[PDB]
């Protein structure tokens, strides 16, 4: 049992100076012991990995699963205690940096053994707009990294 | 004779003063503590 995500939210950063970009604000939450597998959950936190949260919330209210639901009420307390705790004045301004799944303490049952399965559900939000997706590489760029490859080469194994 | 079971059966003050001195967290302060006078 190690509990690291809690503690992120405690940092308390020195105060800036006037010429100096704002530093944005990054929030911390977790939910414990979740009665589902971790192989399951990783999918749900994959979806949303890069999600502003009202897209990542939207996703997940019309997903099947059972972890969309788990996942939905982490992101809504997350975003509460954004606007609340850590100064975020938008709701909306806010993007999942990071959402992962671990496992939990699971229990063994005798049938036979046979595993009751927990898991951890991490995010991490971030204030601002999503950042863009990385464009695809075009053929410039294909082109470009090639030359450079060519101009980098030297005469091998000799003065 | 006749018988029915009777009906038998039938610190905090500092606490309890302090408990209508909530002054709860006011919506439009945003999260700025109350306590100064500034």
């Amino acid at each position: 049992i190690s509990r690291k995500w809690e503690k992120k939210n405690k940092i308390v950063y020195p105060p800036q100076l006037p010429g100096e970009p704002r530093r944005p604000a990054e929030i911390y939450h977790c939910r414990r012991q979740i009665k589902y597998s971790k192989d399951k959950m990783w999918y749900l936190a994959k979806l949303i990995r890069g999600m502003s949260i009202d897209q990542a919330l939207a996703q997940l209210e019309f997903n099947d699963k059972k972890g969309a639901k788990i996942i939905k009420e982490v992101l809504l307390e997350a975003q509460d205690m954004a606007v609340r705790d850590h100064n975020v004045e938008f709701r909306s301004n806010l993007y999942i940096a990071e959402s992962t799944s671990g496992r939990g303490q699971c229990l063994k049952r005798i049938r036979g053994i046979m595993e009751k399965v927990y898991c951890h559900y991490f995010v991490k939000l971030v204030e601002g707009p999503p950042p863009p997706p990385e464009p695809p590489k075009t053929a410039v760029a294909h082109a470009k990294e090639y030359i450079q490859q060519l101009r980098s080469r030297t005469i091998v194994h000799t003065l | 004779q006749t018988f029915t079971f009777p009906d038998l059966f039938p610190l905090y003050s500092m606490l309890e003063e302090e408990r209508q001195q909530r002054q709860s967290s006011d919506p439009r302060r945003g999260g700025v503590p109350s306590w100064f006078g500034l």
